[PDB]
This record gives C-alpha cells, structure tokens and sequence, in this order.
C-alpha cells in the first residue's frame, strides 16, 4: 500500500490510452 | 396520472359533486385531488382497484374537503 | 475529479475558438 | 565537524521555504553538485522546483545553476527549457564563458529555442577571437545538440581549431558536436586529433571522441583506444557502449579494449537487463559483432534480439521519404533483375520483403539459393551534411551487422540515386552496386 | 466495353485485366475492351459496360475503406 | 443522367440511438446533432406479425386524458384512431399521451416503459419545432 | 541530457552568490578543495577534476508525481490562481457587520434594510462558493478532454494554423 | 501484453506505462524467450491505420504529461510547451509539423487538375481567413483569363494566380519567399544556411503563435467555466459534481472485462492512495519508495 514507486506514480491517470487501444484492438482484425 | 383520474370520477359518480355548482366543478376537483390525502393515491396505484377497505376510507376522505360554491 | 474517456481524432486544423470573457468581475464589482 | 547529511538537511530547509530567490537556488544546486548527491532525488527535485519558480535572474546565478544542472547529471526538461527566458533576456549581459555554459546547458538538455541559438551564433561569429576555444566547443555542443544545423558557426569554429591549439576535453566536445551535426570535415577533425597527445584526463572525453570518430567513421587513433582500455571504470555502461560502438565503427580491432569496455557493460545487464535503452543494446550488438569480442551467454543473444528490435522500430517510424526512397530503390531492383512491366515490378517488390533471422524485416532481401544480396537505401538522415555527402558510420554499422548474418549489403545512397535520369539508369546503377559486392546475381 | 484506368496500359496489365474482366460477361462473350485514361483513379480500373459498371479502382477502394473505418469506430 | 441501383430495399436506422432525435422521412437526423450513434438499419416495409405471433391486448395504455382513459380506454397493442375536424384537439390528445408516458416511465420498472414515436406528416416545419421545444421542456 | 557531458571543475563556480550558504573552493593543479557550510553545518570534501566527470554517468531523470496528471494539475493550478483573483475582490468588500446595530435598523427605510440584509446574504453566498477549493479539481476535468482531443490530431500534436498556412504557401507556390 | 507492434512504437516513448511494458518485455526476452515475427503484411491502408492508432497511444499519455503554460509571463514557457509537443510528436512517429502537414496536402491533392479543387480539398487544413483570401484571388485571375486556372506551375495562367497568392501570403504576415527558398534549398551550404536561419525564425514564430493561441483558448475556457461556476451556491456545486462523478463511476463499473475499465478503477484507487498518502504526512508529500 504505502510507498508505491516512482515509476508507478509517473503515470498520467485518466488519459485515454486504452480506449484508443480497445478501438485499435477491435478494429484492425476487423478491417483486415 | 390514473389514480387522480379515478378518484375524481369516483367523487363525481358517488354523488359527492352534487349540489356543487356546474361552473366550478372544473374548479372543485383540484380540491378533490389536493385536499384528499396524497397517500390514498398510492394505495389505488398499488392495488389498481378500489378494495372494500379503501372505498370506506376514500369516501370518508371525500367528505373532509372544502368545495367551492356548495 | 475524473473525466469521460474519448477516442476520436481531430481531422481539421482549426483556430482554437477563444471563448468569451464572462462578466463576473464587473458583476461582482457592481 | 565533517557532517555532509547535516548540510544536506540544511540546504533541504533552504529550498523548502516559501520566498527563495534565484541566488539561494543557484548556490544550493552548486552545493549539491560539489557534494555528489545522486542518491537523493527529492532534494534535487526541490532545487529544480524552486529554480522554475524563481523569476529574477542575473548572469552568475543563472550560469551557476545551469552548470550545476549539467555537472550533476540532473534532467528535467520543463525547468531547464523554461530557463531560456532568463537566458535570452540576459544574452548581451552574459560573459563569454557565461554564454558558453548557458548555451552548453540549454543545448545538452535538448531545448528547442532557435532565438537563443541564433542570438548565440551571432555573438560567436561577431566576437570570435574574443572567445577561448573551450567556449567555442561549448557553444558548438549547444547549437549542435539544440537541433540547429549551423554551417556558419561550424566553419568559424573550424578556422579557430585550425589556428589555435586546443585542449583534449575541448577537442572531444567539438568532435561530439560535429558528429551530432554530421560534418566529417577533415580539416577540422585532423586538427582536433592533435590535441589527444597529452593523454585524456577524463575517459568520458576519450569515449566521446571514440563515438564521434565512429559515427563520422574516421580512424582508430591509438591515443584514444589505449586511453579507453586503461580507464574503463570511469564510464557508465551507457557511455561505455557508445565508446565500444564508436571504436567498432571506426576500424579498431583491439580485443582487450573491447574486453575492458564490455567488462563495464555486461554486469550492468546481469544487474538489470532493462537498465539500458534498446538503442544502446543495438549499439552493443554492433560493437560485439564488428570487433568480434565475446559477450556472456545471456547477454549476446539478448543484444542480438534487441538489435532486431531497434532496427525494426526504426523501420516502423520511417521518415516517409525514406519509405518513398525504399520503394523507388526496390522498383530499381525489380527492373534490374528483369521486369519490364508494372505487375512484374509489383510482385517483385512484394517478394523482396523477406524477413531477417533475428525477427526483423529487411525491405530488399534477394535470395538466389544460398547467396543473399541485401540492398540498403540511405536517404539523407544517414548522410553527411557536407558536399562530399558520404553515408555516416551507422550505415557501415548496419552493413556489417547484416553481413554477419549471411548478406552482402549493397548500399544505395540517395545523393546519387535521385540525381539519376529515369528508371533504366537507376536499375543499372542498383545492379552495379549489387555486382560490386556479389557478382553471383 | 470500356476500361478506363489511371495511366496507359502496357502489355501485361492488358492481358491481366482482360482476364479479370471476362469473369463479368454472362456467357462465352467476346469482350471488345475500349481503353481510356483518368488519373482521378489512383490505379486499378473501372469497367463501363453501358448497362453496368464494376469499379475495381483503388480510389474507390480507399473511399470504401474510409467509409468502413468511420462506420466501425462509431459502433465500437 | 445516370441512375445507379443501390441493391437494397428502403431501410431506416433503428435502435435506441434514435431516441431523443428528430429525423426526416428516412432516418436522417434534421436536428443538427450529428449522426445517429448506436443504431442499426432495417427495412421500412416489414410484414406484420401473424396470428401465432400475438397475444391478447390486456395491459392498459394510460394517456392521461380522462375523457379517454375512462370512456374509451386503450390497451397496449391497440391501434386507436383520433379522428376529428380541422382544429379540434387531435394533436393535443396525442401529445398528452406522449407527455404522460414520461410521467409514468419514472415510476414503473424498466421493463414496462413506453417509448413514443411521433410521425409528423405534411405539417409545417415550425409546427414540429414547437413540439420538439415542448417535448424538451417537459422531458418527454 | 546527452550521454556525454563536458562540464566540471573548469570555469566552475569559485564562489557562492547568496548570504545563506557559504562556498569557497581552491582549484589546484589537479584537484579542488571544496569546503561548504549552510548555517549550522560544516562540509569539507575533496573532489578531483575527474570526480565531477563521473557524476553525469547515471542521470537523475526527475519526474512530476501528480495526483491525476501534470496537465490536469496545470489546469487546476490556473483555476486556483483565478480563484485567487476573485477572492482578492471579495477581500475588498465593505464591512456590513458594522451596520448591524439597532441604530441603523430603525433610522433606515424598511425596504432599504431588507436590501442591506440581502446584500449581506449575497456576500456570504459568494464567499462560500469562491472558497470551495475542492471543486477546482473537477472543474479542471472539463478542460482536459476537449484539449486532449484537439492534440490527438491526424496531422501532428503540435500543428496549428500558422505552420499549416506556411506549408500551404510552400505547397502552392512551388510547382503543382 | 503487447503485440510487438505495440512495443516497437514504445521503444522511443518515454511515458511511464509504455516504459514499464517495454522493460517487462525486455526482462521477458532476457529470460530465454524468443521474439515473435514482424508482420510483413497489412497493405498500405491497414499499415496507415495501424500507425494512426499506434501514434495515438504514444500521444495520449504524452499529452497528459505536458504541463500547460497557463497564466505565464514571457514566450519561453510557450516555447517549452511547443518543444514538448514537438518531442512527443517525434517520439510517436511523426515528422516535423511542416513536413507532416505538407505530406497531408500532397496526399489530399494527388488528383488535382485545377487550383479550385486544390483550394477546396485542402480546406480542412488551411484557415478560413487564408482560404477565402486565396479563393478571391483565384476568382480575380479567373475573371482575367475566362478559363479555369489549372494546377500546372509552368502554365502562366497559374503563375498570374501565384504572383498574387504570394502577395496574399506576405499580407497574412508570413514570409513566403524564405519558406520557398528553404524547401527549395541551394547548392552551397553557406548560402542555404543563411536562409535556413531565417526560416527557423519564422518557424519558431509560427509554432509559438500556435501554442500561444491554444493556451489562450484554454485560459478563456477555464475562466468561462470558473465564472459560470462561481455564480452557483455551494450545495448546487456539490450535488452537481457528486452526481457527475457518480455517473462517470457507474459508466466504468457497468463496463466489466474491458481493459480501460479496470485501468479506470485502478487509477481511481491510485488517486485515493494519493489522498491518503498526503493525509499521512502533509509536509513531505506522497510516499515515494526511492
Ligand atoms: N384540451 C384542451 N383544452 C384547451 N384547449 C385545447 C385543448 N386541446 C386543444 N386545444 C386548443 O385547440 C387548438 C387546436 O389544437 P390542435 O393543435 O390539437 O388541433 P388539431 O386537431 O391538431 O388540428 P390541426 O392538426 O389542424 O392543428 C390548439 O391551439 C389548442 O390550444
Ligand atoms: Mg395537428
């Protein structure tokens, strides 16, 4: 719990990054 | 809604709106909906029917209303 | 504190649409 | 009487108060540099926070702060790049050595400030005899690493490096700057290599001259190579891998120099295999392949994978005029091996894109039985910025690593290829470049 | 027939799209292909039978590609 | 001029993405709110469900008009003609049946909610702009 | 930073510039005699000219530790520095609780007194809502998605109208 | 897990969650795992679609990691912001903005015969204040020729347009001739250097002005949202923000099994950790295991 990391705390949190990744994961096997 | 419609036709067909003048029957029946208790509308919504334990309570509640004209 | 996630692309290259300065300083001064 | 964490806590309380001016920030950063405080990052972060927050700035505080930011090896791009305001506002007010440290610090971090480098280049070519050559090398380092392709400052520096005897560290800085510019002007480089006659006091500087002479592909100079083999504990693994890379690219075969250099960088990879960049692991595979010195068992296959990773990643982020050039050169290989129609050249260039052994993808990989001839296009990013316009050292690096996997790499540069009239000339040019390395095809 | 392409045809493209276009005649019909040039097509061909049109061009392949992509990302 | 056949019979976008929107005679939204997200095309001329596909009309459809809900009551699945002369209360009976479903949808569970569709044929365009303004400020 | 740095003990600071921390070095032929003191402490260590060249070997590589984002904290910081400029003009509000006595009640018109009490109630509303600082962190999340979608461009993250105009002249005024 | 097109784009990335995935992949590779094959497939449209949707996954944690220079003095924070966006575009696989939007122009106008379709098909990338000023000049030369101005360059029916379009370009405020001389080059490096050093002053002016326009629009949006927010009472503010936060939590909790939903709730829990950790020691900040 306490004292997570530095590399875990450097992440921007509510960026998209995974809705983009979800679209590119559901899209490219469907468009090929 | 449906319950304030059936209470108003109840009060018009069970004689409660006789001797009320015809000009303000359109104005009496807001009192028949506002002055009659708001929790008697819940029972007629939940039962969907005038039970015998409700007509004897509702027609007791259609007498404690202050009607215009009268 | 959190925002809805969006996955769409800006296709245009447009002006960033500077909004109108609200009247709150003049209204609170009034 | 000698308690250094006590002074660390007192300068922690110096920069934790709310109205700290720039001079206390400068002196705290300088005190952290002289005390070698690399374990504690939070104190350096407090100094950088108060450095970005402070607004008034004179010359000496700004230059002491920027010197401390360099020498401590601390990097925060927002704070350093926002220090270009005090730099460009005080640029006539800075001394020659102060302007050197300012432009060196704002270039070495990567600040993209073209007003600063233009108004610094005008000062270096306006007062050129007034500057010590170490300051010339510092501004050359800054304007080279700031993304400015400045021909005027490079030539006005080269005239001074022909005129004045310079130091070893000054020469190593100017070599690094000219290699980042990608110049390979021999009249400057051989004038700067007479300054490696005292020995080099810092093996960072011998490693940097090694990397610069490797990327410019000049020579193995033997006053740099033995200095690297004698002081290979002075270097970090990411510095020593660039040392070994620039030794392999420039024609060195000293097996003990590469042994002492790989003794730095192998226990780092067994210490942490993620500690180095994938660029540095590709450079390790290049240096372990060209000089042929051995790595450990878990390390050699690892950098063999990571070379294919870095080359394939540079294929995905291709410059899109290099993609056009690879398309044109692959069509020239199609016409060259005999294809006079468009579906013929189309199905040929769809066929030349066979994969590499390490998992990479080669764009033009021709196979006739067992002999394989690869064609390599070199657009302008890997070309030298001068009028001879030869390919850089990384071209021969990729050629030598592909030649150790069963290929005969036929380098087709674009300074000659797009000077050609049409596709027949390009086809016979590519066939000439193929026959010059393997006439079996 | 009328085959209208981007650039003028050489000998192997003609034999190839003639073999492609004879899978569109509804007999053992002897296609009498006409050749025209339109660089608004970026490669491929479009066949004008004056009764039907089969557009094998790559400009329409790009347009249907983009319509499918803009169709699919709004369902995801 | 050249006429190309689309290959397809006439179809409109259906689904819950049409809820809230003002479309034209075939699907295309005319309210200025972009495309219909979350929608699916289907034919406009579908065969009605046959005998075995039905059951008897037993649930009540409350219009909120007590001249209707007492004397001529309406069940769910029943078609009821509102016929009258030129400016009687014909639309006003039908707008009151739609607004009342908003008042009932907040009180019923999710399964027995009534989703309304108002087809405005041949009317003024500002007459139907007065109804989108009325359905917005009521919430229907 | 680059992998090779060329700074240290050549044209270094030989003196400190503040009054809060005392630095003096003796740059000899090989090494330096660095002795520093900051208030209650003393520090006297020895560095060589090649001891500072080893310092930039491993980089520090600082990074922001943010609650949500560095972007979101910058937008929230601007919202806080704007709430400060509103709170500065709520600090210049004349004291109405100097006129709450019954001397000012009964000399005054009843409608003007009800207006004065409404003005005091309004100041309490404005001051209760300008100091709700837990709402700025959710106000900043309404500037974030539209900005991030404007940066998520098909051309470039840093593209704008002026660069695109200059490239349109270069594309147009060159041949075809 | 990454799909090896995921990780080749993240080698030059420097955000946190890309770098930990790269480091976990390389620590997988060091422990006796082979790389999979690179796909030499997915013809040009699918390749462009993949690099479009893979540049966005490098851009989107990078945009959120760049502090906006809102409410700042001097152009040096604006130049920091624009250089950070430049570096993020270069890490994500874009070129220089000039090269990239010129490539977009040349992609949208490979079919162009007239200047009318040039000025109508690149309308989405040129500002309206410049597109209308070039449209009226195209109409002015079209009234002269009474024949369609074609996109040839050697035809002087085009050059009668282009000599006035250069006048429009210099009346906008941008030096067109040093841009044309930069992207035309020269033979000797000493005479091309003096015009590249003028092009780069224009370029810094242009991208600093674009970043400054974006920053001023973000400042105007923030001030508008705040002045609309400081007009409410406090209970309205609290119930509005609590209702929006509750709806946005339930929209990510009704998503079960999606990766973005687990990442969303994990970031909510990390924000709650940040709040608890500054509640534990408010003078020291959050606890960082260094
Ligand atoms: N129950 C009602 N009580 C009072 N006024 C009503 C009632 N119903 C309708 N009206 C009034 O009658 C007028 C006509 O109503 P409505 O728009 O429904 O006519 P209509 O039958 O739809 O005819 P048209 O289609 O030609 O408009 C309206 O302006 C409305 O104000
Ligand atoms: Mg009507």
């Amino acid at each position: 719990a306490d004292a997570k990391a530095l590399d875990e705390l450097r992440k921007p949190k509510f960026s998209s990054k995974y809705l983009i990744q979800h679209v590119s994961q559901k899209l490219i096997p469907a468009v090929k | 809604p449906i319950e304030r419609q059936t209470v108003a036709v109840y009060a018009a067909t069970k004689g409660f709106l006789d001797k009320v003048r015809v000009q303000d029957i359109v104005a009496a029946e807001e009192a028949v909906i506002s002055q009659v208790n708001p929790a008697v509308f819940k029972i007629l919504k939940a039962n969907g029917k005038i039970t015998p334990a409700l007509d004897a309570h509702l027609k007791a509640e259609l007498r404690k209303v202050k009607l215009p004209g009268a | 504190y959190l925002a809805p996630l969006r996955s769409d692309f800006t296709e245009e290259i447009t002006a960033p649409k500077v909004a109108s300065a609200s009247n709150l300083v003049n209204e609170w001064n009034n | 009487e000698n308690d250094v964490p006590a002074i660390l806590k007192e300068i922690d309380s110096l920069v934790s108060r709310e109205a700290v001016s720039a001079k206390e920030v400068s002196d705290a950063a300088v005190a952290l540099t002289y005390l070698q405080v690399k374990a504690n990052r939070r104190l350096w972060g407090k100094v950088l926070e108060k450095a970005g927050a402070a607004q008034d700035y004179d010359a000496a505080s700004l230059t002491n702060l920027l010197w401390a930011i360099n020498t401590g090896g601390v990097e925060h791009f927002k704070t350093v790049a926002e220090l270009a305001g005090p730099a460009v506002s005080l640029l006539p007010s800075l001394s020659p050595v102060q302007l050197s440290i300012v432009v060196e610090a704002l270039g070495g971090a990567g600040v993209k400030n073209y007003e600063l480098y233009n108004k610094a280049s005008a000062v270096v070519v306006s007062k050129i005899g007034e500057f010590k050559p170490a300051e010339i090398a510092r501004v050359l380092y800054g304007v080279a690493f700031g993304g400015v392709n400045d021909v005027a400052l490079a030539k006005a520096a080269g005239k001074v490096f022909a005129s004045t005897e310079v130091d070893s560290r000054t020469a190593a800085q100017a070599l690094y700057a000219l290699a980042k510019l990608g110049r390979a002007d021999k009249a400057t480089v051989d004038a700067l290599l007479k300054s490696f006659k005292k020995g080099t006091e810092s093996a960072s500087d011998a490693a940097a001259a090694s990397f610069a002479l490797g990327s410019l592909s000049f020579k193995a100079e033997k006053a740099i190579v033995d200095a690297l083999k004698a002081s290979a504990g002075d270097l970090a693994p990411a510095q020593a891998v660039e040392a070994a890379y620039g030794l392999a690219l420039s024609g060195a075969t000293d097996a003990e120099a590469f042994k002492a250099l790989f003794g730095v960088v192998a226990p780092a990879i067994e210490k942490a295999p993620d500690a180095l960049e994938v660029s540095s692991l590709a450079q390790l595979h290049v240096a372990s392949t060209i000089s042929g010195a051995k790595l450990p068992a878990a390390v050699g296959s690892f950098v063999a994978k990571a070379f294919g990773l870095a080359a394939d990643a540079a294929r995905l982020k291709r410059s899109s005029a290099e993609s056009a050039l690879v398309a044109d050169v692959a069509a020239a290989t199609a016409v060259a091996f005999g294809a006079q129609y468009r579906p013929e050249v189309a199905s040929a260039v769809a066929s030349y894109v066979k994969t590499a052994p390490d998992g990479s993808v080669l764009d033009i990989a021709i196979t006739k039985g067992d002999a394989k001839v690869l064609v390599q296009a070199v657009p302008s990013s890997l070309l030298t910025s001068t009028t001879p316009a030869k390919p850089l050292g990384h071209v021969a690096a990729y050629s030598k690593v592909r030649e150790a996997q069963g290929y005969a790499v036929a380098v087709v540069p674009a300074n000659e290829f797009e000077a050609l009239p049409d596709q027949k000339a390009k086809a016979q040019y590519v066939l000439a470049a193929i026959k010059k390395v393997a006439p079996s095809f | 027939c009328t085959v209208i392409t981007a650039e003028p045809l050489d000998k192997l493209e003609r034999v190839e799209l003639t073999k492609k276009a004879e899978k569109f005649v509804d007999a053992g019909f002897k296609l009498v292909m006409q050749e025209k040039i339109d660089k608004k097509l970026l490669g491929g061909f479009v066949i004008e039978f004056s009764d039907r049109r089969v557009d094998m061009s790559t400009a329409k392949k790009v347009e249907e590609f983009n319509n499918f992509v803009n169709k699919l990302v709004l369902s995801i | 001029d050249l006429v190309y056949r689309t290959g397809q019979i006439v179809n409109v976008p259906i689904g819950p993405g049409t809820l809230g929107r003002v479309t034209d005679g075939l699907g295309q939204p005319i309210d200025g709110k972009g495309p219909l997200t979350n929608v699916r095309s289907s034919l406009v001329e579908v065969k009605a469900p046959g005998i075995i596909a039905r059951q008897s009309v037993r649930e009540p459809l409350f219009t909120g008009v007590k001249a209707v809900d007492a004397l001529v009551p309406i069940g769910r699945g029943q078609r009821e003609l509102i016929i009258g002369d030129r400016q009687t209360g014909k639309t006003a009976v039908a707008i009151d049946a739609i607004i009342h479903q908003k008042n009932c949808n907040e009180q019923v569970p999710k399964a027995q909610r009534v989703y309304c569709v108002y087809v405005a044929v041949g009317q003024k365009r500002s007459t139907v702009a007065q109804l989108v303004k009325l359905f917005t400020q009521t919430g229907a | 930073l680059t992998t090779f740095t060329f700074s240290g003990l050549q044209d270094a600071p030989v003196a400190a510039l503040s009054g809060s921390i005392k630095l003096n070095v003796a740059a000899k032929a090989g090494k330096a005699e660095v002795t520093v003191a900051a208030g209650a402490a003393k520090a006297a260590t020895q560095v060589s000219a090649a001891a500072l060249r080893k310092l930039s070997g491993s980089k520090i590589s600082l990074a922001e530790v943010a609650r949500i984002s560095v972007l979101h904290s910058s937008i929230q910081n601007y919202l806080l520095s704007l709430s400060n400029e509103r709170y500065q003009l709520l600090s210049q509000w004349p004291d109405f609780t100097t006129m709450y006595g019954k001397d000012f009640y009964y000399r005054a018109h009843p409608e003007d007194l009800k207006k004065f009490y409404d003005a005091a109630d309004e100041y309490y509303k404005l001051y209760e809502t300008v100091t709700e600082f837990d709402s700025l962190s959710a106000l900043a999340s309404q500037v974030v998605p539209n900005y991030a979608a404007r940066r998520r461009s098909t051309v470039h993250p840093a593209i704008g109208s002026t660069v695109a105009d200059g490239a349109f002249t270069n594309f147009l005024l060159s041949k075809q | 897990a990454v799909s090896k097109k995921e990780v080749l784009y993240f080698l030059s990335s420097k955000d946190a969650e890309s770098s930990t995935a790269v480091k976990s992949y390389l620590k997988s590779l060091y422990a006796g795992a082979q790389v999979e094959a690179t796909e030499t497939d997915a013809s040009e449209l699918i390749a462009q679609l993949e690099k479009k949707y893979l540049s966005a996954q490098v851009v989107e944690p990078g945009v959120h990691n760049i502090a906006l220079p809102l409410g700042e003095s001097g152009s040096a924070p604006v130049k920091r912001y624009a250089a950070e966006l430049f570096n993020l575009g270069a890490q994500a696989g874009f070129e220089c903005p000039f090269i990239e939007v010129s490539k977009k122009f040349g992609q949208e106008t490979a079919t162009s015969e007239t200047v009318k379709d040039v000025l109508n098909k690149t309308k989405s990338y040129v500002s309206a204040d410049y597109n209308a000023a070039l449209n009226e000049v195209l109409s002015s030369v079209e009234a002269e020729i009474n024949g369609p101005v074609l996109f040839d360059g050697k035809t002087e029916g085009f050059k009668k347009f282009a000599a006035k379009a250069k006048a429009v370009a210099v009346s906008r405020g941008l030096p067109a001739d040093t841009i044309l001389a930069y992207c035309a080059g020269s033979a000797n490096e000493d005479a091309a250097d003096k015009v590249s050093k003028e092009f780069f002053t224009w370029f810094e002016s242009a991208y600093t002005a674009d970043a400054a326009a974006e920053v001023k629009a973000i400042e105007a949006e923030a001030a508008s949202i705040l002045d609309r927010h400081l007009a409410k009472p406090v209970a309205q503010i609290r119930k509005e923000q609590a209702s929006a936060y509750a709806s946005l939590l339930k929209r990510a909790e009704t998503a079960k099994g999606a990766k973005w939903a687990e990442k969303y709730l994990e970031d909510v829990k990390a924000v709650q950790w940040f709040d608890a950790s500054v509640a534990e020691a408010p003078a020291s900040g959050p606890k960082v295991a260094a």
